[PDB]
């Protein structure tokens, strides 16, 4: 819930993390939306997307 | 030691029609609702691939050695666990390292190593009639071992080794690559209701390992359990059991995805 510069595994970006209803496979990290900008992240220490 | 089988019928090669089949995910980025075009290396949609068959009934006892061009599209309708593993080289006589995968009556070995191995590369199960119980025997594959970098064993399991009567029941699709030195395997599987073919449809594979070996692979040959209960190159039976090989060839495929990250259909462009 705040504008933070974040790294998650080598994914390096700018913005706000908030809880997510998306649901990930086990095998998928990151979620892109249309047009390949990140959108979602999995931080692998808890699995929480 | 090994011992080359003999009583084996030769027939010619056979072929058959894969219909949709070897699609994996190109990366491991998850993208949900989308029409991504991805250039990569696919199993053609309608091609055509390699039969090989080993059934009671001649004892069609197939493991070839079959080239490696770019990668490999392995299925393998099975019933009773008949196919144990795999062996990936160049040679295949410790000259130059090889790799072996195999999924023993306990543990699964992946193993980069300068294997001997043999002609015919094989495991042995043997039947007790005193007490109806199945477990492996034999482990005929490799000679000797000397220099090598690379194993690996998983958490010891027990497994069926039974051969069961019926038609065949469990589809296991499985993806080899080799590039960036990185030997990618990717695996999925299915319970089917078929008697002898290799079912239509769709299903995606998704990726199950990526080894970092970067050895020089062009050839590989298959390997898989014998059952026993004659002489040493006689008396042995093979079990039902069938695999298909494929050829994996660079296209560009445009995949769809559900609301989920799960790849529901795909279009050969080409
Ligand atoms: C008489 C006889 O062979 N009994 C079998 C033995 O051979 C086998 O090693 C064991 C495996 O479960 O089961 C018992
Ligand atoms: C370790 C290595 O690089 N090469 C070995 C060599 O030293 C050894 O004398 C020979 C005998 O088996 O096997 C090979
Ligand atoms: C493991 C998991 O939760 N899988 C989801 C399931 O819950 C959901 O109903 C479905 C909708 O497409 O997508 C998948
Ligand atoms: C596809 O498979 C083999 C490839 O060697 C070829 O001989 C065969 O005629 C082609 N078509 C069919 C129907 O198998």
């Amino acid at each position: 819930n705040k504008c933070v510069n974040f790294n998650f595994n080598g994914l390096t970006g700018t913005g706000v993390l908030t809880e997510s209803n998306k649901k990930f496979l086990p095998f998928q990290q990151f979620g892109r939306d249309i047009a390949d900008t990140t959108d979602a992240v999995r931080d692998p220490q808890t699995l929480e997307i | 030691q090994c011992v080359n089988l003999t009583t084996r019928t030769q027939l010619p090669p056979a072929y058959t029609n894969s219909f949709t089949r070897g699609v994996y995910y190109p990366d491991k980025v998850f993208r949900s609702s989308v029409l991504h075009s991805t250039q990569d290396l696919f199993l053609p949609f309608f091609s055509n691939v390699t039969w090989f068959h080993a059934i009671h009934v001649t004892k069609r006892f197939d493991n070839p050695v079959l080239p490696f061009n770019d990668g490999v599209y392995f299925a393998s309708t099975e019933k009773s666990n008949i196919i144990r593993g795999w062996i990936f080289g160049t040679t295949l006589d410790s000259k130059t390292q090889s790799l072996l995968i195999v999924n023993n009556a306990t543990n699964v070995v992946i193993k980069v190593c300068e294997f001997q191995f043999c002609n015919d590369p094989f495991l042995g199960v043997y039947y007790h009639k005193n007490n109806k119980s199945w477990m492996e025997s034999e482990f005929r594959v490799y000679s000797s071992a000397n220099n090598c970098t690379f194993e690996y064993v998983s958490q010891p399991f027990l497994m069926d080794l039974e051969g069961k009567q019926g038609n065949f029941k469990n589809l296991r699709e499985f993806v080899f690559k080799n590039i960036d030195g990185y030997f990618k395997i990717y695996s999925k599987h299915t319970p089917i209701n078929l008697v002898r073919d290799l079912p239509q449809g769709f299903s995606a594979l998704e990726p199950l390992v990526d080894l970092p070996i970067g050895i020089n692979i062009t050839r590989f040959q298959t390997l898989l359990a014998l059952h026993r209960s004659g002489d040493s190159s006689s008396g042995w039976t093979a079990g039902a059991a069938a695999y298909y090989v494929g050829y994996l060839q660079p296209r560009t495929f445009l995949l769809k995805y559900n609301e989920n990250g799960t790849i529901t259909d795909a279009v050969d462009c080409a």
